[PDB]
């Protein structure tokens, strides 16, 4: 299983961020540079950052390469403690 | 022991302990938010951090 | 495929059978990419409101459903990439849910918070 990573991210601006890291995947889905990440989440009320799935972070440096709001990102991503990791997705109510 | 005296003009100016003081209570009030609310527990260890 | 990401970020909603997650007119423009075989809310706005909601909390993307824990968390893993919530609040009406069952296709909720 991939671990996950903290990326620096435009505040308010994760979930576009996410999108257009998606786009840019099925862009590049047939070509010879292929995004490794497994997953993006952007919790609802986490701000600053996204956390992305993959199984080494120079994937994560790959796939967030040229994405502006991760440039203050690009050079530093964090791992999630495996203990902690399920939280990630956890949504109190 | 911190006295907000007044600039040059009218604005009240806050001393250094003051500005401190502010910044530990709103990162305190974040953390105290973080978790009241299950926050992930990410954005606590940061916070206790800050 | 391109055309199951969110066109924007206006009037998202997400489905309550799979927690995928689009607009409203790309609902109605091309139903949902995982259920509209079953659903069939393709060119019924009501449909689409009846079987997503606009209610949902956090966002998952899933690219490689086959490779990813996330995917396996949120019992996502056997459909298609797209944008999904980490937790959608709603209920398919019972009559969907009916039906549903029997087709064979059971219906777990999939709102995951923790209530209180
Ligand atoms: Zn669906």
């Amino acid at each position: 299983d991939p671990n996950l990573w903290t990326v620096k991210c435009k505040i308010g601006e994760e979930r576009a961020t996410a999108i257009s890291l998606m786009r840019k995947f099925i862009a590049y889905q047939f070509t010879d540079t292929p995004l490794q990440i497994k997953s993006v989440v952007a919790p609802e009320h986490v701000k600053g950052y996204i956390y992305v799935e993959a199984y080494k972070q120079t994937h994560v440096k790959q796939a967030i390469e040229g994405v502006g709001n991760l440039r203050l990102g690009y050079w530093n991503q964090q791992m999630v403690p495996i203990k902690e990791m399920t939280d990630v997705l956890k949504v109190v109510k | 022991v911190r006295p907000a005296v007044v600039m040059q003009g009218s604005a009240r100016n806050q001393d250094d302990l003051t500005h401190k003081l502010a910044d530990i209570v709103k990162i305190n009030n974040q953390l105290r938010r973080n978790e009241q609310n299950g926050a992930a527990a990410h954005v606590i260890a940061e916070d206790v951090k800050l | 495929a391109l055309e199951t990401v969110p066109k924007d970020l206006r009037h998202l909603r997400a489905c309550l059978l799979c927690s995928l997650v689009k607009t409203i007119d790309q609902f109605e423009y091309d139903g949902c990419d995982n259920c509209d075989a079953y659903l069939q809310m393709k060119g019924n706005r009501e449909m689409v409101y009846d079987c997503t909601s606009s209610s949902f909390d956090g966002i998952i993307a899933m690219m490689s459903p086959e490779d990813s824990w996330v995917s396996k968390w949120q019992r996502v893993s056997n459909f298609k990439p797209g944008v999904y919530a980490v937790s959608v609040t709603g209920r398919l009406p019972q009559g969907i849910v009916r039906e549903l069952k029997s087709r064979g296709v059971a219906y777990k909720s999939r709102d995951t918070a923790i209530k209180t």
